[PDB]
Order: C-alpha cells, then sequence, then structure tokens
C-alpha cells in the first residue's frame, strides 16, 4: 500500500473544517496532488503542492511535510457542494506513475436551524402501483437506516436547497407494495426523534 | 564549511553511427557518488562511493528511470538545436547541462544553479533569484520565452531549495566518515639546476581533500605570478588531490622567496621556502 | 481548451462482444494512462503510454487491448467483454516530457456493463407522486418526488421540468441508484428525485411538472426477439399538474 | 536525488 | 562550434620507489568536444588493463578525464600516455617524469 489515506466517511456541517491527510512511502517522491470526485463522475484536479509548508488557493489550504511523508488538504468554510471523496495522488518523477490513495469520502451537512421532523405519505398521480412514505426536516444528526425486511426500498438522505427562503432541508424516501405497509412503520428500523410529526 | 551536490549531464550526437552518447554523472562536494553511461553493461544508474549502497531498490529504479528521462530529453534538444541553428546532420553536435545546490555550515540552502551548453558555449541559465533566465543569444530567446511560458523556473525553484538541499543533507550524514573528512596536504619541497645561472623552486601539495587549494609564489611579501608555473589540480585517483606551483630563480635567492599553501585542512596557512 | 475528452459516455455489452473506448486530448500531451475504478479497491491502472508510437501495461492488463498512432489519442480495445469488466474506465493525460506543471487530467469516464444475457436489459418506470395534504398544511411548502424504478444496467440521468423549462433551483436527486435485489448481480436498479415548491407555486394549476429519465439501453443495431419492446436508449417522463385543494 | 521534471529546449 | 585542446599531466598516485606497486595516471583535462583517444604506453606497448573515470565538465564546460593503471616501476621501464583529440594534428606522446 504506496499511499495511505483517511478511512471514512468524514462528517462535518457547514462553515466547519475538513482536515484530511494522506501517508505517502517512497521518500525520493517530487510531486503532490489533491483530487475532487463527485459520486458519479471524474476526479477533477484541485491542489498540486511542490514544497514543504503551505499553499493557499481559496476555501483550500495544502500542506506538506517531507520529513514526515504526510500530504494534507484543510477546507476551511464548507459548503455542502463540497461533499466528495477526496484522493491524494503522489508521483516521483514524470515517467513515474500517480499513486494514489484509496480516497477519504467527505460529507458536508447543513444547518437546519430548527428542525421540523415529519414523515408524510404521498399519493400517486397516475397510477402506479405503491405509495410512497417521506422522511422529511428532520436533523443533520440524524441518520436514516434500510432494509431490515426483503420488499422494503428506502433510499440515503440527501439535502435539498430552495433559493428562495434559503431553506435546506434533509429528506429521506421509504417505499414498497405487495405488504401492509403504512407510514407509521416505515422507520421503524431507523432512530428516529421523538418528536416526529405523524399525520393520521 | 560549506557543502555541495551537482549532476552533470552530457550527450553527444553520433551521425551515420545511431542514437547519442549519454553520460551522466553524480557529486557530492569532490566525490563522485553515482553514474549512468549510455554504453555501458547495467541500462542503470549505479553506485560509485560506499555509502549510496545502502540506498534500496526504490532509489535505483527512480533514479534509472529519472536519468533515462535526462537522456530522452537531450537526444531529442540535439535535433531541436540543430533545426534552431539549421546545421547538417552530419556533424557531431554536444548538449551539456548542470545543475544542484549549495548549503551553508550549517547546512540550510545557500545557492542552487542550473545552466545549459549547447557545443561547449551558454545557452540558457537559471538567474541567481531562481525565477528568471539568461538565454545567451537569438535561437536560446525562444527556449526562454517556451520557458517562460511553462513555469519551468517554479518546477526547478521547488527541487533546488528542496529536494536538493533535504538529499544533500542525507548524503552528507550517510557518508559522514568519506564526505566530512578533511585532509591536510603532505608538502614536499623540490630544487633543479637547468642552467648555472638559472635554478627551478618547486612547491608540492599531495594527498589533500578536497580540492580546492592556493599555493603562491612570493619575494618578501609581494607575491610573484610573473615568474609562476601552477599546474590544474589534479585526482591521484584514491579520493584525494595533487598540486603544483614552481617559479624560475635566479640562484642564490632561494631564502627570501616563499612558497603559501592553504587549504581547508590546515590550522596555519603554511610558509616552506628552501632548505 | 477541451482537455481530455473520451467516448461514450455509457454502454451495454454481452459477453463476448468487442468494443473501443475512445480517447482524446488537445494538450499535445506524451503521456497518457487508462484506469478502471471499483468500489471495493481504487484507481487501477490497465496500460499506459509514455509517448507516440509506444505502450506498456499497468497492474490490470489482461483483456485490454491499447495502442497509440498519434499523440492525440489514445483508444482502449476489449475484444471479447466479461462480465468482470464492468467498470468505470477512465482516461486520463500528463505533460510527460513535454511540458509545463506535471498534474494529470482525467476524462470523463466510460461506465460499462458486461453481462451474460442482454434480455437482463430494461428501461425505466416512471412515476411522480403529488405532494401530501398534510405538508402543505404543517409548512406551507411543497414536495414532489420522482420514483423511476425497475431499470438495468444503473446508467440515468434524471431532470425535472416546469413549465418548459429545467430546474435545479430546488432538487435533490439519489446520488447512486439503488439495487432492487440484492441477491443478483443481474439485479434492477431503482432512483428517486425530490422536488420542493412553495404552496401557493404548487397551488396553480398553470403549473405542469415533469420528471424526465434519459435511460442508457441497446442500440438499433441490437437483435432483439422478444415480444418485450427493445429496451433501446430512450427517455421516459412522468407528470403531474398543480392542484386547487 | 535528481531531478524529476526534465524538460525539451 | 568551440575546440580546445587537452592538458595532459602524467604521473603516479603515490611517490615512485622502484619495485613498489602503485597506479599511473594520465589525466587529460580543459578539452573539447569530448571524443577522445588516451592510451597508456609501456616501452611504447599499449597497456590494455587500463581504467578511466565517468567524463564530466568544468565551469568552463570542458571536459575532463582520468586514466589509470596498476603498475610496478622499475630504473629501466618508460611509461608514457599517448592522447588523440581533433585539435592534434597528430598525436601528442607524453613521457612520464618521475619528478613532475
Amino acid at each position: 500500500k504506496e499511499v495511505e489515506q483517511n478511512s471514512g466517511p468524514l462528517s462535518v456541517p457547514e462553515g466547519a473544517i475538513a482536515s484530511l491527510n494522506c501517508t505517502y512511502s517512497d521518500r525520493g517522491s517530487q510531486s503532490f496532488f489533491w483530487y475532487r470526485q463527485y459520486s458519479g463522475k471524474s476526479p477533477e484536479l484541485i491542489m498540486s503542492i511542490y514544497s514543504n509548508g503551505d499553499k493557499e488557493d481559496g476555501r483550500f489550504t495544502a500542506q506538506l511535510n517531507k520529513a514526515s511523508q504526510y500530504v494534507s488538504l484543510l477546507i476551511r468554510d464548507s459548503q455542502p457542494s463540497d461533499s466528495a471523496t477526496y484522493l491524494c495522488a503522489v508521483t516521483t518523477d514524470s515517467w513515474g506513475k500517480l499513486q494514489f490513495g484509496a480516497g477519504t469520502q467527505v460529507v458536508v451537512t447543513p444547518d437546519i436551524q430548527n428542525p421540523d421532523p415529519a414523515v408524510y405519505q404521498l399519493r400517486d398521480s397516475k397510477s402506479s402501483d405503491k405509495s410512497v412514505c417521506l422522511f422529511t426536516d428532520f436533523d443533520s444528526q440524524t441518520n436514516v437506516s434500510q432494509s431490515k425486511d426483503s420488499d422494503v426500498y428506502i433510499t440515503d438522505k440527501t439535502v435539498l436547497d430552495m433559493r428562495s427562503m434559503d431553506f435546506k432541508s434533509n429528506s429521506a424516501v421509504a417505499w414498497s407494495n405487495k405488504s401492509d405497509f403504512a407510514c407509521a412503520n416505515a422507520f421503524n428500523n431507523s432512530i428516529i426523534p421523538e418528536d416526529t410529526f405523524f399525520p393520521s | 564549511g560549506s557543502h555541495s551536490m551537482r549532476y552533470f549531464f552530457t550527450s553527444v550526437s553520433r551521425p551515420g553511427r545511431g542514437e547519442p552518447r549519454f553520460i551522466a554523472v553524480g557529486y557530492v562536494d569532490d566525490t563522485q557518488f553515482v553514474r549512468f553511461d549510455s554504453d555501458a553493461a547495467s541500462q542503470r544508474m549505479e553506485p560509485r562511493a560506499p555509502w549510496i549502497e545502502q540506498e534500496g531498490p526504490e532509489y535505483w529504479d527512480g533514479e534509472t528511470r529519472k536519468v533515462k528521462a535526462h537522456s530522452q530529453t537531450h537526444r531529442v534538444d540535439l535535433g531541436t538545436l540543430r533545426g534552431y541553428y539549421n546545421q547538417s546532420e552530419a556533424g557531431s553536435h554536444t548538449v551539456q547541462r548542470m545543475y544542484g545546490c549549495d548549503v551553508g555550515s550549517d547546512w540550510r540552502f545557500l545557492r542552487g544553479y542550473h545552466q545549459y551548453a549547447y557545443d561547449g558555449k551558454d545557452y540558457i541559465a537559471l538567474k541567481e533569484d531562481l525565477r528568471s533566465w539568461t538565454a545567451a543569444d537569438m535561437a536560446a530567446q525562444t527556449t526562454k520565452h517556451k520557458w517562460e511560458a511553462a513555469h519551468v523556473a517554479e518546477q526547478l525553484r521547488a527541487y533546488l531549495e528542496g529536494t536538493c538541499v533535504e538529499w544533500l543533507r542525507r548524503y552528507l550524514e550517510n557518508g559522514k566518515e568519506t564526505l566530512q573528512r578533511t585532509d591536510a596536504p603532505k608538502t614536499h619541497m623540490t630544487h633543479h639546476a637547468v642552467s648555472d645561472h638559472e635554478a627551478t623552486l618547486r612547491c608540492w601539495a599531495l594527498s589533500f581533500y578536497p580540492a580546492e587549494i592556493t599555493l603562491t609564489w612570493q619575494r618578501d611579501g609581494e607575491d610573484q605570478t610573473q615568474d609562476t608555473e601552477l599546474v590544474e589540480t589534479r585526482p591521484a585517483g584514491d579520493g584525494t588531490f595533487q598540486k603544483w606551483a614552481a617559479v624560475v630563480v635566479p640562484s642564490g635567492q632561494e631564502q627570501r622567496y616563499t612558497c603559501h599553501v592553504q587549504h581547508e585542512g590546515l590550522p596555519k596557512p603554511l610558509t616552506l621556502r628552501w632548505e | 481548451n477541451a482537455g481530455v475528452t473520451q467516448t461514450p459516455k455509457f454502454q451495454v455489452l454481452k459477453t463476448g462482444q468487442s468494443m473501443t473506448l475512445q480517447c482524446a486530448q488537445d494538450m499535445n500531451h506524451e503521456y497518457m494512462s487508462w484506469y478502471r475504478q471499483d468500489p471495493g479497491m481504487g484507481l487501477r491502472l490497465i496500460h499506459y503510454s509514455v509517448g507516440a508510437g509506444i505502450t506498456d501495461q499497468g497492474e490490470v492488463p489482461n483483456g485490454y487491448n491499447v495502442s497509440r498512432s498519434t499523440t492525440e489519442d489514445f483508444p482502449l480495445r476489449l475484444l471479447s467483454a466479461a462480465p468482470s469488466q464492468t467498470s468505470v474506465y477512465f482516461c486520463a493525460s500528463r505533460p510527460g516530457l513535454a511540458g509545463g506543471r506535471p498534474e494529470q487530467y482525467f476524462g470523463p469516464g466510460t461506465r460499462l456493463t458486461v453481462t451474460e444475457d442482454l434480455k437482463n436489459v430494461f428501461p425505466p418506470e416512471v412515476a411522480v407522486f403529488e405532494p401530501s395534504e398534510a405538508e402543505i398544511s404543517h409548512t406551507q411548502k411543497a414536495t414532489l418526488v420522482c420514483l423511476a424504478t425497475g431499470f438495468y444496467p444503473d446508467h440515468v440521468e434524471l431532470s425535472w421540468w416546469v413549465n418548459g423549462k429545467e430546474v435545479h433551483s430546488g432538487v435533490s436527486t439519489d446520488p447512486q441508484p439503488l439495487k432492487e435485489q440484492p441477491a443478483l448481480n443481474d439485479s434492477r436498479y431503482a432512483l428517486s428525485s425530490r422536488l420542493r415548491v412553495s404552496a401557493t407555486f404548487w397551488q396553480d394549476p398553470r403549473n405542469h411538472f415533469r420528471c424526465q429519465v434519459q435511460f442508457y439501453g441497446l442500440s438499433e443495431n441490437d437483435e432483439w426477439t422478444q415480444d418485450r419492446a427493445k429496451p433501446v436508449t430512450q427517455i421516459v417522463s412522468a407528470e403531474a399538474w398543480g392542484r386547487a385543494d | 536525488l535528481g531531478y524529476g521534471f526534465v524538460n525539451y529546449i | 562550434m568551440i575546440q580546445r585542446t587537452p592538458k595532459i599531466q602524467v604521473y603516479s598516485r603515490h611517490p615512485a620507489e622502484n619495485g613498489k606497486s602503485n597506479f599511473l595516471n594520465c589525466y587529460v583535462s580543459g578539452f573539447h568536444p569530448s571524443d577522445i583517444e588516451v592510451d597508456l604506453l609501456k616501452n611504447g606497448e599499449r597497456i590494455e588493463k587500463v581504467e578511466h573515470s565517468d567524463l564530466s565538465f568544468s565551469k568552463d564546460w570542458s571536459f575532463y578525464l582520468l586514466y589509470y593503471t596498476e603498475f610496478t616501476p622499475t630504473e629501466k621501464d618508460e611509461y608514457a600516455c599517448r592522447v588523440n583529440h581533433v585539435t592534434l594534428s597528430q598525436p601528442k606522446i607524453v613521457k612520464w617524469d618521475r619528478d613532475m
């Protein structure tokens, strides 16, 4: 394992600092890179560093310590769109292979000023062959947990941004079909807050 | 005292006889530590000092790979330069590159440098500020503008103030007995009458390390480089060095003539008038 | 100024079929590489080339084939496809000896799925679910969700369209499609998105909301003997209208 | 340790 | 281009005493181009078992090369170094002087 990187995932709320590290194992290394890779697309290069000390570009800072064999990246003042996996790359020369670490997945969570946890039942407008349970407006502290049972499909939690109220809100979706299934017992195996609003 | 690490590269084209000769050599002070020759058996960078053999497989693999790239650029450079100066394909031309760094007695960065020659005369060099270039003519002006646009200097600067001084320090401590030694010159003094009216005094300095030495000839304090014959400092071949100085003396005067040896092995800068 | 481009974005193959991945570069770079990326074990190097005319193998060459006639293009050839060649493939490029800052730029990648039988290919079903009356009457905001389900391979693109125009301006789609069945390896996929609007924007029946799902499937060159419709590359939509309630 | 980024003239 | 004639020094590694193992050195320096022929001669015959250093250069870009051979000096045996280079109209022969 040539380049050793930060395990992950790494959750940081917005405005805070994500520090990432990696360690490499060839003293003769002369080139040091940080890549940003959003889910489902290509690694984009964000920071190159060539000498000991600090390089600053915008909200990024890379540090190099050639003695300790250590490359790092700080991200001050986080946006939720910094959420991505970050790969460090290390090389020796123009003809040396670029050595990549495994990558640290960094998740930036929104400030939700005052939560309003709630599960809604969404009617299909067509028809189709299901209905949808929407867990929404809950806490950035709250995890959603998926399937114990085989037929129930729960997505992972994501954030939307309504750019008019500046209203960030978390949401998560559960649906199913051929059972006895309602929105009351859809997040039973998830640790949902005490005051989650269930309409009848 | 100061220390340095310097790498020397030489490419010579061989019209009608295939790929250029490539020879690369590394020094720390006056001690060759690595070599590559395109004509030798191994096709690798090879050790030349005992204290560098302790480096592992990764070290030699990368050095080999780097120096193969240096070889490769220089092979292309010969074709570019020949194009630049519109010279024929029948002639053999030479490219030389030299880079490295000096550190002080504290071992901190003192100076870095990177120069380039075509057929034995200046082509392009990094200035001392490590940011700009001196291009020696109109053809090298092209190379300067090309290298300014492609940020070559900034890349070099990182090496020269960084890696160069880092690896020098590693070498200076790995070869402590070898490189941090100082060998004072063994002195010797010869006199042979040339012809009746005329004698030659000759000052020897032998078995010394490192190569920098000064011998001057002098009557009554006033130094005499009007009669002086000074040879080039020359390798003994065991790691030390040798030099002589001479004068054309009217005989019967060889007590008021003095020879002046100085070298960093000497606590006191030595005098030797003839016995 | 176009950097590294590569072709195609998506691809489906039967076991044994051939394909070639195109890759090109703009910047007179000598050093070009091909990688694969896979969930459990990072970026892996397949073949690479340090100049025009010449190439060498990486750490996973087996089954892939490569050439480099010109400095611009570095095609990767899979002569006979294997179900373990399912991956994201990234083309990449560095200056080598040519250049300036020695940074390696990546191409946008090709997601390739190789299956034993291409009867496994299925387009999505797409449904749009109307905002719950309860949400309007608790938050005065309205979440529309879109289910795209039942598709293979996991090669889709989702977009929301309102009153003619595409919106980014209030949506959250899942980053990757879910497997519907963690049993099979030929198992089908599902993906969701959310569109949130204000209550008075939802309540106006003038407003048309459409969820668009582009699917990448079979070609028109592909033989289809099934009673089912040939699951070609195609767009499926679901829609709903604003509701005065 | 040699320089890892030699370029063309 | 540039042409410079080599300076040749022929000399021994240690002070020469007869019957005692030593090294005979031929150091050519200050030359350009690098193409150079250097043989070490014993009584006019070419010595085969001769090493040389890796080619390097000085501040003025001129090359230098040391050529060397393990010998046992006597009173009768004559040692010389024979050098050839484009600057030389005929090859140079430089005899070893023992007090030089």
